């Protein structure tokens, strides 16, 4: 379930693997030395038989190394406050509030952070004045009668900005 | 707008077109739309999905919605409003859930058992009654003013 | 202690039963060993509102406890020696339930068991 | 060295032993292929409609319109009275109601003959 | 009180004869007027009612409801612009007037004194109702939502025409005091069982009862908001006024034939305060937690003590209040996306940073937070039947709990966690909608300071 | 509780702890170096660097980007999308 | 002010602490910068207040009623006998439940006065409230909602008549 | 060359309503609650005599408060 | 916004516990660590971070002075 | 102008928290040293409790049996 | 006990955001002199709890088991009171180890301040608070029951007894978790740590249950 | 000394033999918690100043904690039963709100 | 000086204020549990002792 390809393959799910259960001796390991005692020998357990010229009977002691591993997870394995399922997810998302506001003010107060609303006016039309023949021409040019795929080319064509940009680039700034 | 046909009367049946039709209606694989089936529970058409869905979808994709894991265009499971996260939590649990059960029901029966224990077995420290000065303290305990006296003493010992 | 665990393994008879203390009648080997004094004049007792399971023995020992203690306020640590000795009644009161315990403990086990032991 | 985690209505299934993953044949390939063809060609047609500098309302999904009007208005038609149907029915619907009905005709005759002996509480009873 | 009927009527011509940008200041000006000259009307004390002619009176139930009344309609016809200032001027009118008819059948209706004449104001009180939700019902089944209510209110208040009748040439006249005076006891023939069916049945439907409440949802998702905030305050009330009044005959076959449908609405109840828990259509929740809190006024009313009908009353007036203004703020989401369902509008507690305030306020009513009028009604209700029976407060309880929950679930669905960023349409808050839940919860929290007013006759 | 992250900061601190780790030399450690081409190493330790990172800074980063980092000049540009480093 | 008649008071005790310290006193320094600082100011301006009302003298009168008869010396139907019998009627059961009153805020009073000491001398309180409390039990309890005059009546018949078949049947 | 840009939904509106509501509704809170301090620092309430011999009253004259 | 780096080559690790560990894994015969990282947590002003009980016996200091002074009282 | 951050070192301790650090431990101990002296012997409870009653036949109340 | 955990969730919160709001106690290990002044907090506050004998802390959790061991009890309640002393003991001591006296982990770029007027001004005022205010209304109350102060031999010592065994029982967990060997879980690690199982499954199935029979039954 | 009084007024539907006016005791335990309460509290007003510096929310979020402060006391004061259940259900919902300060967070509205 | 006088002033002027007046003209309304008496002191308001308790001995 990822936006590159249609799997991940044999590989990266390995590696997916030894990311989770180097993060888990974390969580089940304090004071940092054995662990990084039992990191080396769990890198040398990998180092065993990394080179099966074999595939299958490789994907099979990938199955059992997952039993191995879900067998001795952690019951709070250690997420980091920043990320989801963590702590944080989104902790000062009090303040994330999007730019199609602002626009809407009184002009008061447009009034008073001027050279701010100039600048962002010129940016509006940086984007009205490159949004029609560029960016929907670069949509409908390149791909198969199906898109099939969720990447998009850039604008290398000669001078203005890459097909729909506007909400990546206009976002949270992620602590205000 | 919305177009008449984009609405969903009757199940399945015959299954070239109208499965054909439910592929290009609800945005599916074809031999994955899955009808209910029909035992006329209400239901219409409406597709079956892997039903937990939702500590599922691990959150780095950055989809669309990004408090429901939506991508826009999914055919959206049938008991959705159950399964927002705040409301129900199907994750991958650490042991079991049979397991989870039985130790469960298993250490509460047997800490009631010995409350039960407890309560045909008292402590005490060995010690008899106290020698209250006026009758087991009457006249003020709940009245009775010159009704009866109740007499009963304590000796010194 | 040990002697709860006597009373739930071993002869329940001659371990007595709380709450229900009082078993034999009085004075069986006393006889006439009573003063019960308790000059703690009552209706003082009453007049200052104490409490109930306060209206009870070693009384004017408290009576004199709170005097002192509103009387001597901002003397915070003041009131410590009738404290020490109202303490020092209620143990004699405690030593005293003490041994109404095992007197009828002792009454109820060597009576019967030597009656019934030679009978 | 594990049981192998029986799951359950609550418990998911992870993703790692399904062990479903491991028999990848060409079917599961092409059905993967299909699928990410699918949320490619929808999030390009929601991410042109969602980038319109010019779109004031919202993009308003016939995802979401479809599964309100699957939920509400299309009950009642479609129906047949089956017996599943017209079982829990009568069961769900009707078992409770006559069951705390009868429990309330218990209770209330027990106190209608209780005060009717005389021998109730009542002696300051008058917040009735 | 022809004081208050006539200048009602000539509100009416008022609205004919002014013009375009004239119509709004003189409706709602003088509409508020009248608001003040029912504030006069409070005089009310110890021996009986007050006799508004040889023809009308008011009885201290009447009161708070008929104020209600004058209140609100002010608050309805500010609130129901900005989805229709668009259409044609001449439709404009025959709205407002409608809406005046409507309060003045109202007026004619909650003064009565014979029950006939009730009668008659009680269907001249339907028929404004079906007019407005069918003419703006807004969406694709305001037909079948109008051919729903009519027919079931019809056809359940029908008999009760005819057992009143029977009534009428068998007791005499029926002033409420010769209804009264002369009321003597009916036993346990089966036509007795029957006439008291007849009467409480019509009233049942139109509380609702809980086997009869597939009449609401329609009739208030495909309302526009004038007609929802009278459908709900004004009418449910309104029967539960009616039932109020003419339980003063036959008190003494109640006893035996009131079991099923206490038990009907307390299981009901339940049931009720579970089913909006999961739905959609934002809307439909009001509809269902005030089935919830009607049920709970049933079982108030077939309970017969006067603690039952104090709790009666004042959780009529606090639920009247409560659910008014919620369709006002639903309106308002509603006129900020297209959508009318839950799980879309999301986020605005970032935006509308005060909207939000008036949403927290009105749940807490809902939830029956302690110093409101809600509680009071709950509390009181709940006492009287607990003093019914040593049972039913595990029915009252768990009410409490899943209305609290759903009512959370209100709260922080719609309006909590996450905007979902595709909106980009939504306007800063209006002065007229703030000044809508101004309206709405200043007298709330002031009935909370002094409610010896809103406690009924037996008081 | 923020001390401003810069440009440079970034640089010098991501280059600091590569400079540390034990298998690569201080001669040729550049920016502009690579992971798979001329340093050589392993995806594996690889992703042992990937795990410095994460561990250092405080924060995660997902299995969609650790495939494809590869060099130190975009794990600097993907740190500074995270924390959007300007003052 | 009221009838102390009808709310009595115990009488009046109290004692005067004689420290035996010498920290001494701080809260009696407080209470008299206290009256000096606060009690002053309030005085004087109510003596002013209370001079600019009894400047002139308003009064308000203790409303009174009649006795009109009885509903048992009402007719049958004939409702200008019964209405003025049932105002009287109901206007003495107000007044009788506010009585109720007035004997439970005598009861909190001796709650609160006598202390932890609950059963020492309000006893004779507890006495007439279960006395009060017997009649008005016996007497306006279970009619429900809709009294008016004649369940009254038809539970005095009822109650009175059941005891003379329990007199006649001890006897 | 420290400071940044919040971005806030708006100030405007919203503070122009309160203001409006704390300004219309304290239009005649003030002179109304100087009223009634008025009326019960001058003009009395009423005193507690009883039914002077022949004389009926009004059916004013019969309330403490002289508002009510 | 100036940082200064202190710097590299410097740690050089031999902090007690990891390079015992270093000597077990290297008998181990594995001898592939992490390496110099945390001797920034294993020297500096850490480096025997106090036992507990030392925490719990921290007291009497200023405290048997004190104490012996109020017994003098 | 205030404290600094540092990296990787151990942080600097300006005098006053240190100081008064020190002096609320040693004040807390020297709390529970005078008190434990002063008076109580809260870990004694002051009176001797005695043996079970006194073992005392022909005292305390007793036919001999 | 107001005063004392406030002051203690007051001084871990100084940790928190002293530490970038991180919270977790695995990365966090050694932070004794990191300035001592939230680190002597702590351990007073850790040590007050338990009732180091004898400060505030004393007085009623020492009076209340030993009351309670002087009474008609239910027997088993007085092993329950046992064994939760003795565990509110190993846990504290555990936090304290694993906070404060370990060695140091924890991501770098420090930037640990608390010179900071106002937190010296409430810490400072919760300590003095603590230390004194549970011997102050202890000593003062109007006596509203009978103590009892008659305790047998043997159960007075207990209430020092379990806490010191507890202290010690940390202590030598302490000093095997210094060891490596990576054990396993033995499942009642699992029912201690993973809550055990009540708020997982009575929040996997309350919801549940409610809500299948609010779609099926109630509502379709 | 002692002096331990109840003050009763403001009695508002005193409907039928009861009556309920705002009422609250002090004996002992209304009478000295306060203190403890208030000086705690006033600590945790020190601590959220520092604490809460970088927020603009912080004007709403010492309203509401006040606000917590007196439903709490008016709970612990009263004996008018009634009273009681106002504090209660006020610290219950000061309580969630508090809780939910953080919008966002889906597991902290959960 | 501004805050601690108008607060611990006005509103105390008031509610002592609404102490004396209102408060007292409802009759049963603030409510003094009594003072206790101790055998050995004197009753303030009028003036006469109360005997004392009697003899202690063997303490
Ligand atoms: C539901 C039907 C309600 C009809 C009106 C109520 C009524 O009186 O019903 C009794 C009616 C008829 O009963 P009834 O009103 O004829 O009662 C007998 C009256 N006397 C003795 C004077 C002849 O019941 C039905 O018609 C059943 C339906
Ligand atoms: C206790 C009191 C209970 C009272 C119940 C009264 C009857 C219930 C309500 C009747 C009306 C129901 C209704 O509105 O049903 C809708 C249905 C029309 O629906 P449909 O078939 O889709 O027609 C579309 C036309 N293009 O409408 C119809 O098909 C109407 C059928 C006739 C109903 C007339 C009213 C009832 C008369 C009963 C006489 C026996
Ligand atoms: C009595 C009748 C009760 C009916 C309850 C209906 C409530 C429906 C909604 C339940 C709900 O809110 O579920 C969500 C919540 C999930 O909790 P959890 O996932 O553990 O959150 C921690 C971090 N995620 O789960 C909960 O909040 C579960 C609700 C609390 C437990 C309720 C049942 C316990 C008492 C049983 C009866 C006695």
């Amino acid at each position: 379930f990822l936006p590159s390809a249609a799997y991940l393959t044999h590989q990266q799910k390995v590696l997916q693997l030894y990311k989770r259960a180097l993060r888990h001796l974390e969580s089940r390991c304090v004071h940092r030395d054995k662990y990084r005692y039992f990191a080396c020998l769990l890198r040398a357990r990998f180092d065993e038989h990394k080179n099966e010229k074999d595939m299958v009977k490789a994907t099979q002691l990938l199955r059992e190394a997952e039993k191995e591993f879900w067998h001795g997870q952690h019951p709070q394995p250690y997420i980091f406050p920043e990320s989801p399922g963590g702590t944080s997810y989104e902790r000062y998302e009090c303040y994330k509030v999007p730019e199609w506001c602002l626009d809407d003010w009184h002009p008061s107060e447009k009034a008073m952070y001027p050279d701010y609303f100039a600048k962002r006016e010129q940016w509006k039309k940086l984007r009205r004045e490159s949004w029609e023949r560029e960016v929907k021409q670069l949509q409908e040019e390149t791909p198969v009668g199906g898109p099939r795929t969720e990447a998009l080319p850039p604008a290398r064509k000669q001078g203005d900005l890459p097909p729909l940009w506007w909400h990546i680039v206009t976002r949270p700034r992620e602590r205000p | 707008s919305h177009i008449t046909k984009d609405m969903l009367p009757g199940p399945y049946p015959k299954t070239p077109e109208e499965r054909a039709a439910a592929a290009k209606k609800y945005n599916m694989r074809v031999e994955d739309y899955e009808p209910y089936p029909d035992d006329g529970m209400g239901y219409g058409d409406y597709p079956k999905l892997p039903d937990r869905s939702q500590q599922e979808r691990d959150p780095w994709y950055d989809w669309d919605h990004p408090d429901l894991r939506l991508n826009w265009g999914e055919p959206m499971h049938w008991d959705l409003d159950m399964y927002i996260r705040n409301r129900v939590d199907t994750s991958p649990t650490p042991v079991n859930w049979n397991l989870m059960c039985k130790h469960l029901f298993g250490f509460v029966a047997f800490m009631l058992f010995m409350f039960w224990v407890g309560e045909t077995y008292p402590t005490y420290q060995p010690v008899g009654p106290k020698q209250y000065p006026y009758n087991n303290l009457y006249l003020e305990r709940g009245g009775d003013p010159n009704k009866e006296p109740e007499p009963v003493v304590h000796y010194e010992i | 202690g040990a002697h709860l665990a006597r009373r739930y393994l071993g002869d329940a008879s001659v371990e007595p039963e709380p709450l229900r203390m009082p078993t034999f009648p009085p004075d069986y080997g006393f006889p006439e060993r009573k003063e019960r004094e308790m000059v703690a004049t009552q209706q003082e007792m009453n007049d200052a509102q104490l409490v109930l399971q306060q209206r009870d023995y070693c009384a004017h020992y408290l009576i004199r406890f709170l005097k002192c203690k509103r009387d001597s306020f901002p003397n915070f640590l003041a009131c410590k020696h009738e404290q020490h000795d109202w303490d020092y009644c209620e143990h004699l009161d405690y030593v005293k339930r003490m041994k109404e315990f095992e007197r009828e403990r002792r009454l109820l086990q060597r009576k019967k068991r030597r009656e019934q032991r030679e009978a | 060295s594990f049981p192998k985690y029986e799951p359950s209505r609550l418990a998911s299934l992870p993703t790692t032993l399904d062990p479903a993953e491991y028999d990848i044949s060409s079917e599961t390939r092409k059905a993967q292929a299909e699928r990410l063809a699918i949320r490619s060609r929808l999030k390009r047609e929601y991410q042109l409609q969602y980038n319109d500098p010019s779109r004031r309302g919202v993009v308003e999904d016939p995802a979401l319109i479809r599964w309100t009007c699957a939920r509400s208005a299309n009950v009642y038609p479609n129906f047949r009275p089956n017996t599943k149907t017209s079982l829990l029915g009568a069961l769900f619907g009707i078992g409770p109601l006559i069951f705390w009905y009868y429990v309330f005709k218990t209770d209330r005759d027990r106190k209608e003959k209780l005060i009717q002996e005389g021998k109730l509480d009542r002696t300051f009873n008058i917040s009735y | 009180m022809l004081k208050y009927i006539i200048p009602t009527m000539m509100l009416m011509p008022l609205t004919w004869l002014s013009k375009n940008s004239m119509i709004w200041i003189n409706t709602t000006l003088h509409s508020l007027l009248i608001s003040l000259t029912s504030l006069l009307l409070l005089n009310q004390f110890g021996d009986n009612s007050l006799n508004f002619s040889l023809t009308f009176f008011s009885d201290s139930l009447s009161t708070p409801l008929l104020i209600l009344t004058m209140w609100l309609l002010p608050l309805m016809l500010m609130a129901s612009q900005h989805h229709l200032s668009k259409e044609n001027l001449a439709r404009k009118k025959l709205f407002i007037s409608m809406l005046i008819l409507l309060q003045l059948f109202l007026i004619m209706t909650f003064t009565a004194t014979e029950l006939i004449f009730f009668y008659i104001m009680f269907e001249a009180t339907l028929v404004p109702t079906l007019i407005i939700i069918t003419r703006w019902g807004n969406q694709t089944e305001r037909l079948n939502a109008g051919l729903y209510f009519l027919f079931y209110t019809l056809a359940g208040s029908l008999p009760l025409l005819v057992a009143l009748i029977y009534i009428q040439n068998t007791m005499g006249s029926l002033n409420f005091l010769i209804l009264q005076y002369w009321v003597q006891p009916m036993p346990n023939s089966w036509s007795n069982t029957f006439m008291w069916l007849a009467c409480m049945m019509a009233f049942m439907v139109k509380m609702p009862l809980y086997g009869l409440h597939l009449w609401l949802p329609k009739a208030h998702v495909e309302a526009p908001i004038a007609g929802s905030m009278v459908l709900a305050a004004i009418l449910l009330k309104l029967g539960g006024y009616g039932m109020m009044r003419i339980t003063l005959l036959l008190n003494p076959i109640t006893d035996f034939m009131a079991y099923p449908f206490i038990m009907l609405s307390l299981w009901g109840m339940i049931m009720t305060s579970s089913i909006c828990l999961r739905q959609t259509d934002l809307k439909s929740l009001i509809a269902y937690s005030s089935v919830s809190h009607m049920a709970l006024v049933i079982v108030a009313i077939l309970i017969q003590t006067p603690w039952s009908y104090m709790g009666a009353t004042a959780l009529m007036i606090a639920h009247g209040l409560t659910s008014s203004m919620l369709f006002c703020l639903a309106n308002s989401n509603y006129e900020r996306v297209h959508s009318r369902t839950m799980i879309l509008a999301r986020g605005l507690q970032t935006l509308l940073p005060l909207m939000a305030a008036w949403w927290l306020l009105a749940s807490l009513t809902n939830l029956a937070l302690p110093p409101s009028i809600n509680l009071i009604g709950e509390l009181f209700v709940v006492m009287s039947t607990f003093s019914w029976s040593n049972i039913t407060i595990i029915l009252m309880g768990l009410n409490m709990v899943i209305t609290a929950l759903y009512s959370l679930y209100m709260l922080i669905t719609t309006q909590r966690g996450k905007h979902t960023h595709h909106i980009n349409n939504i306007l800063p808050s209006f002065t007229r909608e703030n000044a809508l839940m101004s309206l709405h919860m200043l007298p709330l929290l002031l009935l909370s300071l002094n409610p010896k007013i809103i406690l009924g006759p037996l008081y | 509780d923020a001390p401003p992250l810069t440009l440079e900061g970034i640089k010098d601190r991501v280059l600091y702890v590569l400079k540390l780790y034990d298998k690569i030399d201080p001669e040729k450690l550049s920016v502009n170096s690579h992971f798979m081409k001329d340093l050589g190493l392993d995806s594996l330790d690889q992703v042992e660097i990937i795990m410095a990172m994460e561990d250092e800074f405080g924060f995660e980063i997902p299995d969609i980007d650790a495939e494809k980092l590869m060099c130190p000049q975009e794990i600097v540009d993907y740190i500074a999308d995270k924390k959007d480093v300007y003052e | 002010s009221w009838d102390k008649d009808v709310y009595p008071e115990p009488p009046r005790r109290t004692p005067a602490p004689s420290p035996q310290t010498s920290l001494p006193n701080p809260i009696t320094y407080l209470t008299k910068a206290f009256d000096l600082l606060v009690d002053r100011p309030v005085t004087l301006v109510r003596e002013f207040i209370e001079r600019q009302h009894a400047k002139n003298k308003y009064y308000y009168y203790h409303r009174e009623f009649r006795r009109v008869p009885d509903i048992t010396e009402c007719h049958e139907k004939d409702v200008l006998c019964m209405f003025e019998a049932e105002m009287q009627w109901k206007r003495d059961y107000k007044v009788d439940q506010e009585i109720v009153n007035i004997i439970q805020e005598r009861l909190k009073a001796c709650q609160q006065r006598e202390g932890e000491s609950h059963r020492q001398n309000c006893a004779k309180e507890l006495q007439q409230f279960t006395q009060v409390v017997k009649a008005y039990q016996d007497r306006y309890h279970d009619l429900g909602a809709h009294y008016s005059a004649r369940k009254c009546l038809a539970k005095q018949k009822q109650r009175m008549l059941a005891e003379r078949k329990a007199t006649k049947e001890a006897a | 060359g420290k400071r940044l840009f919040i971005i806030k939904p708006s100030g405007f509106y919203d503070k122009r309503f309160l203001k409006l509501l704390r300004f219309y509704i304290l239009l005649t809170g003030i002179p109304v609650v100087i009223g009634i301090t008025l009326i019960n620092v001058f003009i009395g309430e009423a005193e507690l005599a009883e039914i002077p011999e022949g004389y009926v009253p009004e059916h004013w004259e019969y309330f403490k408060h002289p508002i009510s | 916004s100036k940082m200064e780096l202190p710097d590299y080559k410097q740690w050089k690790i031999e902090g007690t516990p990891l390079e015992t560990v270093q000597e077990k894994l290297a008998a181990r015969g594995l001898r592939d660590p992490w390496g110099r990282n945390e001797a920034w947590r294993y020297m500096g002003g850490f480096a025997n971070n106090v036992s507990f009980v030392g925490a719990l016996l921290k007291g009497f200091k200023w405290g048997f002075a004190a104490f012996v002074v109020a017994v003098g009282a | 102008a205030h404290i600094e951050p540092r990296y990787r070192q151990f942080p600097q301790l300006t005098r006053s928290q240190v100081i008064q650090a020190e002096f609320f431990s040693a004040t807390m101990w020297f709390w529970i040293l005078w008190r434990f002296w002063h008076d109580s012997d809260a870990v004694l409870g002051h009176f001797p409790y005695p043996d079970p009653s006194q073992w005392t036949d022909e005292e305390l109340g007793i036919p001999p049996d | 006990h107001a005063f004392f955990k406030a002051m203690l969730f007051m001084c871990s919160g100084s940790i928190i955001h002293s530490l970038n709001d991180e919270q977790d106690i695995r990365k966090m290990g050694g932070l004794f002199k990191a300035m001592p002044f939230t680190t002597t907090a702590l351990i007073i506050g850790s040590l007050a709890l338990t009732g180091m004998p004898f400060l505030t802390g004393f007085y009623s959790k020492d009076l209340i088991i030993e009351s309670a061991n002087t009474s008609y009890t239910n027997a088993w309640a007085l092993l329950m009171t046992l064994v939760a002393t003795s565990f509110t003991a190993i846990y504290s001591t555990r936090i304290i180890f694993f906070a404060l006296l370990g060695q140091p982990r924890f991501p770098t770029l420090i930037n640990i301040n608390e010179n900071n007027p106002f937190l010296i001004n409430s810490i400072k005022r919760l300590l003095i608070g603590s230390l004194f205010a549970g011997f102050i209304i202890s000593n003062n109350i109007p006596p509203m029951t009978i103590p009892q102060m008659t305790m047998p031999h043997y159960l007075k010592m207990t209430a020092l007894t379990v806490t010191i065994l507890g202290f010690i029982l940390a202590l030598e967990i302490s000093n095997t978790t210094h060891y490596l060997k990576f054990n396993y879980p033995s499942n009642t690690f699992k029912f201690s740590n993973l809550l055990g199982y009540y708020p997982t499954i009575m929040h996997r199935l309350t919801p549940y249950m409610n809500l299948t029979m609010s779609q099926k039954s109630a509502s379709s | 000394t002692g002096q331990e009084m109840i003050i009763s007024n403001w009695h508002w539907l005193t409907i039928q033999t009861l009556k309920l006016s705002l009422s609250f005791k002090m004996d002992f335990f209304s009478m000295m918690f306060v203190p403890v309460a208030l000086f705690v509290t006033w600590s945790i007003m020190e601590f959220s100043m520092w604490y809460m510096h970088s927020d603009p929310n912080i004007n709403q979020f010492f309203k509401y904690l006040l606000l917590f402060l007196i439903t709490m006391l008016i709970l612990v004061t009263a004996n008018n039963l009634f009273q009681l259940f106002i504090g209660w259900e006020g610290v219950g919902i000061m309580s969630f709100l508090l809780i939910g300060w953080w919008y966002g967070r889906t597991d902290a509205n959960t | 000086s501004i805050f601690a006088f108008t607060h611990v002033l006005i509103p105390v002027w008031i509610i002592h204020y609404y102490l004396k007046y209102h408060v007292t003209t409802k009759p049963y309304t603030i409510v003094e549990k009594k003072p206790r008496i101790f055998p050995g002191d004197t009753i303030l308001e009028t003036g006469e002792v109360i005997p004392p308790m009697k003899e202690f001995p063997d303490q």
